[PDB]
RNA sequence: GAAACUGCGAAUGGCUCAUUAAAUCAGUUAUGGUUCCUUUGGUCGCUCGACUUGGAUAACUGUGGUAAUUCUAGAGCUAAUACAUGCCGACGGGCGCUGACCCCCUUCGCGGGGGGGAUGCGUGCAUUUAUCAGUGGUGACUCUAGAUAACCUCGGGCCGAUCGCACGCCCGGCGGCGACGACCCAUUCGAACGUCUGCCCUAUCAACUUUCGAUGGUAGUCGCCGUGCCUACCAUGGUGACCACGGGUGACGGGGAAUCAGGGUUCGAUUCCGGAGAGGGAGCCUGAGAAACGGCUACCACAUCCAAGGAAGGCAGCAGGCGC
């Protein structure tokens, strides 16, 4: 059906190729998958030697990595901003490798508190009045408490992730192919790529 | 071909089978297995051709679907098994083993051995390797994987294993000054001693062995078995010994025989 | 098999490394060697 | 100066955000006896098809040309010349095969005219399935 | 209850088609008015529509509940289980046994 | 032991040469850029949380349809290595975080140094992603192993609800040969797409290719994978008197054949290897492998049987008939 060859277009001269054989099978080609975002849908498609090939058509979690200290948690994605190849595949927002989205920034804030035992996000006269936050920032022994002091020196956030922690939302890069794999898996973007990426949407926004 | 091929005509058939033209139209293609499809003899050509036991396809048949042939210690109810390079056939009602190692003429010779020497073989190890928790395996030439071998044997190494345990006893290393015999190419069946190996980065690495009689010969290094450490095979070998004699002197020594029969 | 096979492994492999010790006690008196001979 | 495309350009192997308080590179001898030269190690281009600082490994054969053009996006055209002997008259014939092989910005300044040796890789393009790994500057052109 | 017939030329009413008239289906394997040759064999075949007409041949009906009068052809007697239960716990289950 | 369900095979073999002129094909190399039924060998209490489960169907029994075919509708009965669903084990812990709390020695005292350790969460291989370290190997890995943080497609990876012979070994105790099956690994059989060089006549074919892919760059899509294969946005390129582009072949390529002093000329549909096709094109199901035609679905050409509503086609298989 879709061919998948080099003997239909012209040779290096731009001298036509009669082709010598109909369409084969290995020469294959099927529908792109055109991942949209929303609740869980995922066919299966058999492929060449009996193997599966899972085609997610919508998808909500993802799998995303917070590189610098190695926090990768599932979380929601919301929506899609730029896309570097196509911005119709922006409008018609697809999920397809290597596309910008927005995830939430929940469990990466609930990581940080309990492992720093210091408030990320949180705005000046946050009314933390639940106080199991307060549980998760306050009340140890000493030698744990001397464990926790010394680790919450190098808790530096870049002013960049710090803003979208408190915004609610972080941007993230799609690391797995989702039409092929039924994964949105990637991981969040940081320092210069992050500053690229920045300068890239709000450009285009205008 | 739209799949897997099954037929082998006769013309096709490796010419070291020595099968005649006018008998039929195909040859036993040999069902897969440890040996290459070129490179083996299949159990119907070493019984029915090689030892006149049975006269047709059907006998040998007959006589395998009784359990009497067993290669390398397993009894194998397949007509056209792979049976190839050092593989040993033994036969128990009638009381007979071989191993399957080259005649100096690029074929397989039917060389009869010991009740005590047909419980071992050497293997070539092809590729050395580490699985899924830092076990080390081997890969031989005849398919078998070993693994928690000796933490010195080398991808071009022999490695002498036993046909009722599969574990690794002793092994000779590929050095110069080591017995080869030469299991491919023009020089199929001549042993000699190491001389040289002649390394090229990104082709095939030539090896120059060294014949009794100072014949010297190079052969590509994946046609090479190391039979031996110093001038001490750790088998038995074929009359003759692999040296393979010019033309002249194998006339010379087959009217000689002649004349002196009468 | 599993357990007898790792056992066996762990006293030869043991040995090689004790070979290979020894020559690495040679690597530093051949350092030696070329320091003060 | 990088970074012109609309994705962002970084070796993908590096990571690039390790948490502190210059930028490093990932390169490697492509054996053969080939020195990775000094442009691979400390340059600061991005390139997927560089044989030193990138994913093509090569393998298979060693051949070389003549630069004849340099007018596409990090890719050249070499000029291979040889003698084909017709049988009947106990001669010779001039001819040639012109093939589109990849340049790496490594090699900062070939001339058309330049002698270049070109490693076999798989397939980079249409035409492309060489990768130039080594230049000899034309009879002297020194000045 | 309708069972379901053929049509007057033999084409058996398929269930869930929705139509009084004669169409064309690509019947598969797991499918009624059909069964393939061949694993993975398709088929057009010409059914006649689910809905039940003037213009048939047969009607197959079954006698759903039993009604007040006694009819002199079937209800009268009564055919045996030709077979039993084969697997142990059908044995159980239909003769209601314990474990030991 | 017929029938039927299940499993496998039907992709080989056979036939013909219409196509096809760097295409096919031949030698030579690459997969460090892939898939692989079968075979042979590894793996299969590595995972920390039932002395055998479930509801359908065939053959069978019976009731039928239309003129017709290997068409099949309806009812009642029953199986599985079909189709589903699932324990118990070994199994007591181990390792990694978490961390009540605890005792110890020093500073009179804070602080300090190391020790034990409740509760909780996680765990195996494969799969997808991110980060760290540098057991075995290569000419060269972004290789193989190893470590940490998560994932796990409901159209769902594995972690035996299987069958046959021999019957045994002590107080209702107590295990060997095989058959069959399976995620992964190698191997065998291949296949596939690439590398270098090589082909007949033609100038009354000198310029050709491209904004609907022509040559390149970046990021995707798709595919078993590498790639303009195809999307989007960029760049102006690729080939040519060393014969490109176009046209012709009574052209499938080669091993080979006839003829020959030495050179050569002509042939090679034809039994071996490789390719392509099944009246002409196109599209697909099933399967490890098919764009299969002694598979299915259309249209074009032809054409058989009609109770006129419909049913069925494919000899360049072996024979054989007409036409030529």
């Amino acid at each position: 059906g879709i061919s998948r060859d080099n003997w239909h277009k012209r040779r290096k001269t731009g001298g036509k190729r009669k082709p010598y054989h109909k369409k084969r099978k290995y020469e294959l080609g099927r529908p792109a998958a055109n991942t949209k975002i929303g609740p869980r849908r995922i066919h299966t498609v058999r492929v060449r030697g009996g193997n599966k090939k899972y085609r997610a058509l919508r998808l909500d979690v993802g799998n995303f990595s917070w590189g610098s200290e190695c926090c990768t948690r599932k979380t929601r994605i919301i929506d899609v901003v730029y896309n570097a190849s196509n911005n119709e595949l922006v409008r018609t927002k697809t999920l397809v490798k290597n596309c910008i989205v927005l995830i939430d920034s929940t469990p990466y804030r609930q990581w940080y508190e309990s492992h720093y035992a210091l408030p990320l996000g949180r705005k000046k006269g946050a009314k933390l009045t639940p106080e199991e936050e307060e549980i998760l920032n306050k009340k140890r022994s000493k030698k744990i408490q001397k464990k926790y002091d010394e680790r919450k020196k190098n808790a530096k956030i870049s002013s960049l992730l710090e803003e979208q922690f408190q915004q609610g939302k972080l941007l993230a890069c799609i690391a797995s192919r989702p039409g092929q794999c039924g994964r949105a898996d990637g991981y969040v973007l940081e320092g210069k790529e992050l500053e690229f990426y920045l300068r890239k949407i709000k450009a285009r926004k205008g | 071909a739209r799949g897997p091929k099954k037929h082998l005509k006769r013309v096709a058939a490796p010419k070291h089978w020595m099968l005649d033209k006018l008998t039929g139209v195909f040859a036993p293609r040999p069902s897969t297995g440890p040996h290459k499809l070129r490179e083996c003899l299949p159990l119907i050509i070493f019984l029915r051709n090689k030892l006149k036991y049975a006269l047709t396809g059907d006998e040998v048949k007959k006589i395998c679907m009784q359990r009497f042939i067993k290669i390398d210690g397993k009894v194998r109810a397949d007509i056209t098994y792979p049976a190839g390079f050092m593989d040993v056939i033994s036969i128990d009602k009638t009381g007979e083993n071989f191993r399957l190692i080259y005649d100096t003429k690029g074929r397989f010779a039917v060389h009869r051995i010991t009740p005590e020497e047909a419980k071992y073989k050497l293997c070539k190890v092809r590729k050395i390797f580490v699985g899924t928790k830092g076990i080390p395996h081997l890969v031989t030439h005849d398919a078998r994987t070993i693994r928690y071998p000796d933490p010195l044997i080398k991808v071009n190494d022999t490695i002498q294993i036993d046909l009722e345990t599969g574990k690794i006893t002793d092994f000779i290393k590929f050095d110069t000054g080591n017995l080869c015999m030469v299991t491919g190419g023009a020089n199929l069946g001549r042993i000699g001693v190491i001389t040289n190996r002649e390394r090229h980065p990104g082709s095939f690495d030539v090896v120059h062995v060294k014949d009794a009689n100072g014949n010297s010969f190079a052969t590509r290094l994946s046609n090479i078995f190391v039979i031996g450490k110093g001038n001490k095979p750790w088998i038995s070998l074929p009359r003759g010994k692999g040296i393979r004699l010019t033309i002249a002197e194998e006339r010379d020594k087959r009217l000689a025989a002649k004349q002196s029969s009468g | 098999k599993n357990k007898e096979e790792a056992a066996e492994y762990a006293k030869l492999l043991a040995k090689r490394m004790k070979e290979a010790k020894e020559k690495r006690q040679e690597q530093i008196a051949k350092r030696r060697r070329l320091s003060s001979l | 100066d990088i970074q012109t495309e609309r994705a962002y350009q970084k070796q993908p192997t590096i990571f690039q955000n390790k948490k502190r308080v210059k930028l490093p590179r990932y390169y490697k001898n492509i054996g053969l006896g080939f020195k990775t030269p000094k442009e691979a190690i400390e340059g600061t281009y991005i390139d997927k098809k560089c044989p030193f600082t990138g994913n093509v490994s090569i393998r298979g054969r060693i051949l070389s040309g003549v630069v004849t053009k340099m007018k596409m996006q990090r890719t050249i055209v070499i000029r291979r010349d040889y003698l084909h002997y017709i049988r009947k008259y106990n001669r010779f014939e001039k001819r040639h095969k012109n093939m589109s092989v990849h340049l790496s910005p490594c090699f900062r300044d070939v001339q058309i005219g330049d002698i270049v040796t070109v490693g076999e890789c798989r397939p980079l393009s249409k035409t492309v399935r060489f990768n130039v790994l080594k230049v000899t500057k034309a009879a002297g052109t020194k000045k | 209850r309708i069972s379901g017939g053929n049509d007057k030329q033999g084409f058996p009413m398929k269930q869930g088609v929705l139509t009084h008239g004669r169409v064309r289906l690509l019947l598969s394997k797991g499918h009624s008015c059909y069964r393939p040759r061949r694993t993975g064999e398709r088929k057009r075949k010409s059914v006649r529509g689910c809905i039940v007409d003037a213009n048939l041949s047969v009607l197959n009906l079954v006698i759903v509940k039993k009604g007040e009068k006694d009819i002199p052809g079937l209800t009268d007697t009564t055919v045996p289980r030709r077979l039993g239960p084969k697997r142990a716990s059908r044995i159980r289950k239909l003769f209601n046994l314990s474990k030991e």
